[PDB]
Parts: C-alpha cells; structure tokens; sequence
C-alpha cells in the first residue's frame, strides 16, 4: 500500500557515476528492507545490495562491492544508489524494491522484494538525448488508425490514447532500434468504422528523459 | 528488537503474545545470568560446573564456543586456561526466526493467513520455555538431569 | 452448567473436550478446597492460611469481587482482620461470556475458525497449569512457579511491599531465591472467583557481617592402631549478626548462596550472644562455652570450605591435593590440615 | 553463490490447464525460496515467499511447495493474464540469487490477422524520411511472413519488423512492420502493397494504394 | 432454517395494552435466547428486552421495565412482549429476534441476533380499523406498456401486495404509502410489461390488509 | 448506557468500489460489536458477529476490523444488491444498543424515466372520486419534479407523490404521484396531462389522454 517513486530514466556518460533515487510514500524508511535490484535487457535480475535502516547496516552483492553505494535518507524518506565507473554492462533497468521490517532482530538479512519501483532504465552511451517526431496514421477505407512515433534516443517513450481514456483495443508495439541509432516505435488501435467521424482520437507521446511532450492530433 | 504491531485481530493477539513469552524467556533467563552419617566429609557438588561457567565468562570467550559450533552441532573448543570440552548445539533458533518466521510475519503486517505458522513456531518455540521454567523454579540448577534438557 | 453439545464431528471433539478440560479442573478446586536439633519448629503457612480462612466466611468474597471490579489492584477490607491486596489476573469469564460461547452458539459448536479455539486453550492453559500444580502439592505450592505468578507481577507485587528500596532492590534482583522461600496456597472457588494467597518473604535484616564457619573432626595421631582420642566442633553453619545478637543457621542447605548474600529464613534458625565469634579465636575463652563432640571413632575425611578444603587425614589412608595442570602438589601427614 | 535451475526455460500450454515449474538450488536452502511474477517490461511481482505462502490478492490458483533442493510453483487453471516470465529466487545466503527464468504462453486457436495499410505521412515527406506501415492485428500463431511489393517488385531486407508479446486478454499477437525510404525514392514509384501470408488465410491477402 | 412468527399487526387505543406473540417453528423456545426490538419510523432499532428460558432469567431494557412483559410458553414454543399503557410514541414495527442458547453457562447475556421474525407493526391511533377499495390503472397506447392498481382508504398500515399471486416480481414497484390529508393510508402498485403481452396475459394484483380481514384479488386489463 | 456512533450518515459509491464504515463506542467493549444488514421494510440480518467473524452465507466481501472503541466494516467490492442501512451493536453491557444507521446508495449512469398517466378507473368513479396517476419508472437520480396539468392550467399543491427505494438490482428508482380531487371537478375537465423535468431527457416528456 506504501508507493516506490525511483527518478527519472537518463542517459549516463561512460566512466561517469549515476545515482538512481526512490520515493516511498504512506511509510518511513526506517519500516522496510530496501534493495536495489538491475535486469539487463534479455538478462534475470541480479541482487546488488540492500539497507538496513533500523539496524543501521548495508549488505552487497560481491560484484558490486566497491563501486556501489546506496544510503537512506531517513530524514526525507529517501533512498539513494550511487553506481560509479560505468562501462557497457551497465545498461539496464534498475529496481527499487523493499521488504517490510517490522519485527526486526538483530542480524536481520534482506530475504524477498514484496513492494517494487516502477524501474529505471539507465543507458550508458555517450550518444545525446533526442526527443521523437510523431506522424498521424490515419484510417480509411474496423478501422484501424494510429501515430508514427520515430527517431528518438534514449528509450523508452510512452503513449496513451485520449489521456488514458481510450484503452480497449490499444496495441504498443516494442521499439526497435534502426541504423541511425535513434529508436523507433508505433501505436495502434482498432476501433468501430462508425465513430471516424464522431470520435476523436489523440496520442499522448511523451518522453521525459528529454522534457520533450509532444500531443499530434490525428483524424481521418 | 521491538513488536510493532499496529493492527489487532485475533490471530496478531496469537503470535504477539507468543512473540512476547519468547522475548519474556530470554530476558528472564538473562536475569538469572547475572544411622551414622555424621562424619561424612563435605563436598562441593557443581565446583567443577562453576569453574567451567567462569572460564565462559572470560572475555572474548564465548566467540571461540559459538565460531566452533558454526558449522557442525558437535566440536570440541580449547578454552582459553587449558581445558578442552564437549560443546552441543541442540536448537538454532536464529535460523529459524530470521528466515521462515519473521518474514512471513512483516508480509502483511502480522497477518498470518495459515495458523500452522504459529503452531509451528509454539512447537519450535517450546523446549526454549520448558528449559526456562525449570531454571525458572530451581534457582538455574536442576537435578536430576531432565529430557528436556538434554534428551 | 453443562456443554449441551454433541460430541462426533472433528471441529466439535476438540473445542468441546477442551470445554471440559476447563469445567474438570474447575471441579476439581471445589473438592480440593474443604546440630540442628535444638532448633524451635514453626508454622509456615501459618500467616497465609489466616488469610484463607478470612475467606471462606458467607458473603465475604463479595467485598473482594466488588473492589476489583473497576481496577486489577485493589486493597480490601475484610470482615475480620487484615487488609490484603488483592489481584485479577486472568479473567475468563468474559472472554468464556461475550466472546467465545456467541461464536459457538451462533454456529451449532461447528468453529469455522480454527483461530478462536487456539486462544481459548490459551487463555485456558494458566488456569489449568495452576490447577495442575495444586492438584499435585495438597493446595500448598513452594517454591512459587512462573504459572503461580509471573515476573512481571511479582516485581510489580515487590514494590508495594512495606519495605525500604534497598530491601526492594534486593528482591527484584534475585526473584529466584523470592520463589524459593514463598507459597502459594489455594483455598477458595465460590461465587464466580476463584483466589488463591501468595506468601512473599520479607527481608528485614539486610547487609549486615554474616560468615560461615566449617570444621572436621580433629583426632591425634599416635603409633596405637587402635588407641586413638577425637574431638570436633559442633558450632558448624551459618552466623550473621542481627539485632546485637547472631542469628545461627546450624543445617548447612538452609541458605542459598549468591555472591556476597547469604538469603536465610530465621524461622530454622537459634539466637546467640555475640561471644559465639570468640570460639573461632579462643576456644577455651571464659565468656562462653564452646560446643564439642568426643569420640574414638578414628576415620578419616574432608572438609571443602569457601575458599579451600580441610583435610582430616588419620590412620593409613592416602590423603592428596591435586592439580590439574601438574598433578599432586602436597602430601598431607596425619593430622587435620588446610589447603 | 547459489546457482538457481530453473525448468524448462519455456512451455506453451491451453488455457485451463495445470502447468508446473521446477526450480533446483546447488544446495539445500530449506524452504527459503521465494518466487516472482514478471509481465513484460513491468517489474516483478512477489507469488510466493518462504516456498508455500500465498501473496494476498494473487489468485488461488497459484500454490508453492518443496524442501530441501527442489521446488515448484503449481497454476492449477492458466489463464490469459497469466503470460509472463516467472522468476526463483533464494534467500538462504547473500548473496540473493534467481533461477533462470521460465516463459509460459497460452496456445490457443488459430487467429487469422486484420491487414492495414498506412502510407507515409505529408508531415515527414518534407523533413527527408519515408515510412510506410503495415499491421498485422490479434493473429495467432506466433509465426507469420511479410514480403513487401513496390509495384509488383518483391521487396527484400528494407524493412524492420516489431510483434508485440502475448496479449494479456486474449492471448494473440500484433506485428507492425515499417519499410523505410528516401522522399527522393518514395516518389519514383507509384503503387504500394504489402503482402502478408499465414496459416489462417487460405490465399495471402494484399492491400494497396496509389501515391 | 428455524422461521420466527410473529403476531399480526394491529391498532390499539392510547392508555390500553397490546400483546404481541412471536411463534418459533423447528426448534424449543428453551434452546434460544428470544429478544424483542422495535423500530420507530426513522429511528435505529432498540433492544426491549430478552428472555432465557433454559435459565429462567428475564430481562428488560431500563425504559421498557415496569410496562413491559416478555414470557416464554414452552408448551407451544410461542413467545410473548406485553406493552401496556400505549402511546403515540410507541407507533413502531416490533420484531422478535433470537440467538441460539445451546451451550449456555449462568449469567448468559443476549448478545446478538441471528434469527428474526417477520416484524409487527403496531399502530396507536384512536380511528377505527378500515379496509381499502382497490381501483385498476388500465393502460393504453414505445414498446413497453404499464398498468397496476391503487390501494386506497384503509387503517392502519401495513397493506401488502402482489401480482399473479407472487409470479410477477421483475419489474414491480410497490410505493411506499402516503397518508393522504382526509387521513388513512393510500398505496399504489405499478408494473411495466411488454406491450404484446396486453391481451394474451392476466396480470392480478392479490391485496391483503392482514388487520382489517380485507383479501383482495383485483384484474387489470384495457375496457372497451 | 452506551452510545454508538456511526460514520458517515450516507454514502453514495459507483458499483465495484471499495466502501468503508466506521463504528465508535462511548466506552471500552472490547470486540463485542456485531453488524447487521436490513433493506426497506425487511428485518434486519446478521452480517457480522464479534467484530470480524464473517456469518455463514454471507458474501466474500464483507469484512470487519478492530478493537476497543472504533470499529470498521468493509465491502470490497460495492455491489446493486448491498443498498440498504446498516447498524452497529454493542453487547459488552445492558441495554443493548445501535449505531445510528448509515444508509449505503449506489452512483450508477443517468438514467431517462419512462412516463405514463393513468386516468381514475371507471370502478372508482361510482364511489364518487377520482384519482389520476402519474409515474416516472426506473429513473436515477433521485430528484425529479412533476407539475400536473389539466387541460393547459398547471395545478399546484393537490396532489402528492410517493417515492420507492432504490432497486437492488439496477440502482434505479420509481415515483407515483396522485392527484386526488372530487368526481364533480374531474368530470368539469377534458384532457389531463402530467409533466415531468428530469436530467434523463433533453425536452421534457408529457403524457395526457382523452376521456374514452
């Protein structure tokens, strides 16, 4: 019932070092286990470390001891992971995920992940930030209708149809990445031939790793 | 550490209390811590049980016991004058609390959805407190050696 | 007056043979309630058993049951003599009258739920605990158990005692020996109450010099296998100075023992005049006569004392202090010795 | 560490059916195992925790059993929403370590897809770049072709093709393909058509138009 | 699966009082606890009192004590609530409500209520018992009529009613009555129907006034 | 004795919502509050017994929680069939007592209402009154109006009008209003008409019918 708010997806220097914050809310940090959890792309999860506010204790993974530091601002109710010199393994989405400390003794270890963060995906490249360009796909002689998402870097960009309103029949396709190196990708949704002319269709295109919002109405 | 528990039902009111007779016991113990015939020479029964309690109390001496029954329930532990003795782990409690209790515990604030949990722990927590009454009522000396103390 | 449920089905045979787990021992209660040798013998119960006996007079429980009504603590006046405090620990007869018989009641003895017959037998087990202790004791409990009273409620029991906060702070810091010497006496289950008394001791002399003395019989020991003189002081035991006076516990197990504090009940013990101290010193002193025993009986034997071992060696016999990193040390000739 | 086994790395069954998953530790854990639900690109989900206590608001079909070395996690009825990668995981030493993963899909009936084309829009012409989309809607199976045609020229290796996972509801697929032109070369020919064949049509069906 | 009746409602005079009996079927009154509420138009239930026959302990609520008698017949395993010294203030629905007393120690409290008759509504008024005249409400001339008839004229409530003796359900509403100016109750009762049905089907609406021994059973259909 | 107080008085949730309602005691009584459910003109039935245990037959989403003092009960899951009023009941002393009552509505679509009149049956017309019905069927909300108007002269303040509760199956509501007058006024007229405004229609719908 407590809500894990990390920062911002970004995309980080080579070498340089990211910090990736998470945000709980209805709950104290001192009252959970929290971990930080990366899943490279196509990889599991792996365990980096977890903090133990109560105990006053931090726990790591061996593969990242010495180049991760991860606090918790109790004063704030903010958690923090410091990752420094970064190289290519290092793309991937990261977790903020806690385990409830109740009833804690001493000698108490992280054991499972019951609430988790909505991720951050870091992207390690030194290739700049690039909002997207968005082209209508209007329907004509169910129709289907849709917005050209194309040219955009890092990922990912999210949409949504009539602010969320319309969600029956929404099909958002993954990216893919295309030879100039930006990303691509497209959203589509089936909808009665009838309401063309009565309904309007909007997409939500936004991507916030470059502040870029962008809403390209869209009719037959 | 500390029972936190906000929310009260009765299966909270089951498991707290049974969390508090533990906590009782280890804080009750901890206190206890701190014809003819007539020319029949005296003796001192437990002289050769205080004199191995007093090594124990020795300074860094209770690490050589517990890092030797770390690994195995059996060792044999030099102390720290001259004397080797037999050393038994009988009960790990702490692997128990620390990684099948307390967390099905702290998952939906001290709900617990299955009572054998509780059961369990009564059962896993029992020879604990049964060892403690004994002490408890024999001012930490007891005779003659019970199964509960060893079986 | 009687659990009218039938009893087959699994749910039913547990909760209702728990009920009647708790109306037999209930019953039960009701059947229930109706040197050294020149010490002076005592009544050790006798205080308490005054105080139960207030009890049993008509309509004098009630005076009980309505001061403990509002609060758990409570000062009550009885009709006869004394002012007791008095105690609800457990209170079973709300749980049994507005929580758990509705829940039986209300489904036909099936408990759907499991939860609410587990803390019935809890609630239930201290009353069946105690029943069980004084159905094995003939009412009368010592030392006092952890089922009897808690350490909760006897450090809370230790400070409304009428004593100073030393005597207080003594208590709470060796509750064990507190247990030892107290009783619990069972007398009473009428009128929907059932108490039974506590008897506490009460330590009113406190740090004053206390010491121990220890002998073992002193022979000669002459070339005569059979021609042999013995003698053997028989002032053994326990001394503590107490009221200008020395409070002697002649039986050796009488005290318990911890660091410093010798806990000793004065009922077992004789009253001496301070010129006891002078046999250690001179034993042929003109101010008091020193006690002895005589005998022939030429055998030999050890005496470990506080801080070492006395040893009577007479005759043939091998007589050795050892240690245990190097073996024996001395070799004690006839005659008594110390190490 | 502790190597968590996880078996078989993907399975595909009907919906309404009991599906089981095996995870295997490198030593005994006891039953310190806890087992997570991930749906694509959301985080994972905890099922499981201490080898067979339900999560609050997960369904009742979902049970954990095992000791020891070896343990599963029991769907007793799968069900569409259920299309995920599930995850093993240890807690029994640091440090914490998962299984490798088991893909579950549904197989179900086969779906024919809804063919629409889009050609490229006024807006992008004039910045340099042309798209041209073609969909393949709510099809199943899995495996489906696109060949494109420039007026009747087979077109090959100009395209790039993204499908969708499995549809949380209804258990089908979507796949949009773009082919990518010059303005330049957008405009040298004038009839598209993208041609797409499956094993739920008869005979391929192609749409076109005219630029 | 034990069903609680109650007495029938009724009209009684101020200062004069009632006698309401409450009959359980299935089981012995001794095996229950058999509490009595009522419930004011507008107003929360309270609790009267209850009786415990397999103690032999009555018990009243403070305001009901000294004009209030609860007793338990086990002959019939009827129980009674004696009102007296009726008043406008008293103008309530009663209810007789039971929890089982299987296991039972002393000093047993009623505690909750499981069980419960259908109600009696008593009414304390000085007019007269009056039974009501029932009129049809014929429809006429999209595709779904409405037809039903009026309950007019009777003292005191309740009135009940339903349509082809109970087979009509879906799609009734029975108004709540209204007390008109010229005084005693008014009571309608519509429902609406497929409009191609109006010839082929009887539509009856079976009125009861239980305390006037009004029984009514009036037809609707279109005139001519 | 001790008071009860429940919280809120009404309230009004779409079907599907999660509804919370508390209990307070004026003093200590344990868990020894009990929950019952009653629709319009039925008897009160038993949801909740001891705070928390669930009566058999009861669905799965009622639930109640806690102690002491303040009390909770809780459906998961709001459904057409759950409007009604329900009451809290303390028993940790004499008398018994209740909550105030909190009165549970269900917020659905706007719903139009059918209207239809009905004129005073020919059977009625012999006693020597007549009454002329009006209904507004399966409507929500709950506030409407209806002016009677007999030929083009709006009437006011001769009639009255009777409201049901909101249906347990589709969380409409229904409305009669009647016209009572005298036979010699009725037969003075010709045509009678009832109009009826209400959020459910874009022009308000009459309803009127000529004596045959």
């Amino acid at each position: 019932q407590v809500q894990l708010v990390q920062s911002g997806a970004e995309v980080k220097k080579p070498g340089s070092s990211v910090m990736v914050s998470c945000q709980a809310s209805g709950g104290l940090l001192e009252d959970y286990i929290i971990n930080w959890v990366r899943q490279a792309p196509g990889q599991g999860p792996e365990w980096m470390g977890g903090i133990i506010p109560v105990l006053g204790t931090v726990h790591y993974g061996p593969k990242f001891q010495g180049r991760v530091t991860i606090t918790a601002d109790e004063s704030t109710d903010t958690a923090y992971m410091e990752l420094s010199s970064l190289r290519s393994e290092d793309t991937a989405m990261y977790y903020c995920a806690t385990e409830t400390a109740l009833v804690v003794s001493e000698t108490y270890l992280p054991h499972y992940f019951d609430n988790w963060g909505q991720g951050t995906l870091v992207t390690v490249s030194s290739a700049s930030t690039k909002g997207p360009s968005v082209f209508p796909l209007a329907p004509s002689s169910t129709a289907a209708l849709g917005c050209l998402v194309k040219d955009y870097f890092p990922e990912p960009v999210t949409v949504s149809w009539n602010s969320g309103a319309l969600t029956s029949g929404v099909h958002t396709f993954p990216a893919v990445l295309q030879s100039s190196g930006l990303y691509s990708l497209s959203s589509v949704v089936t909808v009665p031939s009838s309401s063309l002319g009565t309904q309007t269709y909007i997409c939500n295109v936004n991507h916030k790793p470059s502040n870029t919002k962008v809403d390209k109405r869209v009719e037959p | 550490k500390e029972t936190k528990c906000n929310g009260t039902d009765t299966k909270v009111k089951l498991i707290k209390q049974e969390l508090d007779k533990y906590k009782n016991a280890v804080t009750e113990l901890q206190l206890l811590t701190q014809f003819l015939g007539f020319l029949l020479g005296v003796g001192s029964a437990i002289a050769s049980g205080i004199a191995v309690c007093k090594v124990l109390h020795l300074e860094g001496e209770v690490n050589k016991i517990k890092n030797a029954l770390l690994s195995t329930n059996k060792a044999v532990v030099s102390l720290s004058n001259g004397v080797s003795v037999l050393t038994f782990k009988v009960l790990d409690l702490k692997s128990y609390i620390n990684n099948q209790l307390l967390p099905i515990l702290n998952q939906q604030s001290c709900r617990i959805s299955n009572i054998e949990t509780v059961i369990e722990f009564q059962q896993k927590n029992s020879r604990l407190l049964e060892i403690t009454r004994e002490f408890s009522v024999n001012a930490g000396v007891t005779t003659p050696l019970s199964t509960y103390m060893l079986t | 007056k009687e659990t009218k449920c039938n009893g087959t089905d699994t749910k039913v045979k547990l909760i209702k043979q728990e009920l009647d787990k708790y109306k037999n021992a209930v019953t039960e209660l009701q059947l229930l309630t109706q040197l050294g040798f020149l010490l002076g013998v005592g009544s050790a119960i006798a205080s308490g058993i005054a105080v139960c006996k207030v009890l049993h007079l008509e309509g004098e429980v009630n005076k009980i049951k309505n001061a403990l009504l509002s609060t758990n603590k409570a000062v009550v006046s009885l009709s006869n003599g004394v002012s007791v405090l008095t105690f609800k620990v457990l209170d079973l007869k709300s749980y049994i009258n507005n929580q758990l018989l509705p829940i039986l009641n209300q489904q036909s003895c099936r408990i759907s739920n499991i939860e609410t017959v587990i803390e019935f037998q809890q609630k239930n087990s201290r009353l069946l605990e105690i029943t069980r202790e004084f159905s094995v004791n003939a009412g009368v409990t010592t030392p006092l158990s952890t089922y009897m009273l808690t350490n909760s409620e006897l450090l809370s029991l230790i400070n409304d005692m009428p004593i100073t906060n030393d005597q207080k702070k003594l208590m709470s810091s060796n509750v064990q020996i507190v247990r030892q010497q107290s009783y619990s006496i069972m007398c009473i289950i009428k009128e929907e109450v059932l108490a039974y008394v506590v008897q506490l001791p009460i330590y009113g002399v406190i740090d004053t010099p206390c010491w121990k003395l220890h002998t073992s019989p002193l022979c000669t020991t002459n070339i005569k296998e059979g021609s042999n003189i013995c003698l053997t002081r028989t002032d053994r035991g326990w001394y503590c100075d107490n009221a200008g006076s020395v409070s002697f516990f002649p039986q050796a197990d009488t005290c318990k023992v911890q660091s410093n504090r010798v806990f000793c009940d004065t009922m077992n013990s004789l009253t001496l005049p301070s010129e006891v101290s002078l046999c250690n010193t001179d034993i042929f002193n003109s101010k008091y006569d020193c006690k002895i025993m005589t005998s022939k009986t030429d055998i030999s034997s050890s005496v470990i004392t506080s801080l070492g071992a006395i040893v009577s060696c007479y005759g043939k016999t091998k007589c050795t202090a050892s240690n245990k990193n190097r073996g024996i040390i001395k070799t004690f000739s006839n005659g008594c010795d110390y190490v | 560490d502790i190597q968590m086994t996880q078996s078989p790395s993907s399975l595909s069954a009907a919906v309404g059916d009991r599906v089981t998953i095996t995870c295997q530790a490198s030593q005994d854990i006891v039953n310190y195992l806890n087992w997570y639900q991930q749906k694509p690109g959301k985080a994972p989900k905890l099922l499981i925790y201490v080898a067979s206590n339900l999560e609050t608001g997960v369904p009742s079909r979902f049970s954990g059993s095992g000791s020891g070395t070896d343990f599963s996690l029991t769907i007793s009825s799968l069900q569409p929403e259920d299309v995920a990668t599930y995850y093993c995981q240890q807690y029994d030493n640091l440090p914490l370590t998962f299984g490798g993963g088991t893909k579950v899909e549904i197989k179900r009936t086969v779906a024919a897809p809804s063919v629409f084309i889009f050609p490229p829009s006024d807006e992008q012409l004039k910045s340099g770049t042309a798209s041209v989309v073609c969909l393949l809607n709510n099809f199943y199976p899995r495996e489906a072709k696109v060949q494109w045609k420039v007026d009747n020229a087979l077109q090959s290796g100009n395209s790039q093709e993204s499908v969708t996972e499995q549809d949380s509801k209804d258990s089908t697929y979507s796949l949009s393909s773009t082919l990518t032109l010059s303005k330049a070369d957008y405009e040298k020919h004038k009839v598209y058509a993208c041609e797409v064949t499956h094993q739920g049509l008869s005979s391929p069906v192609t749409k076109s138009f005219n630029r």
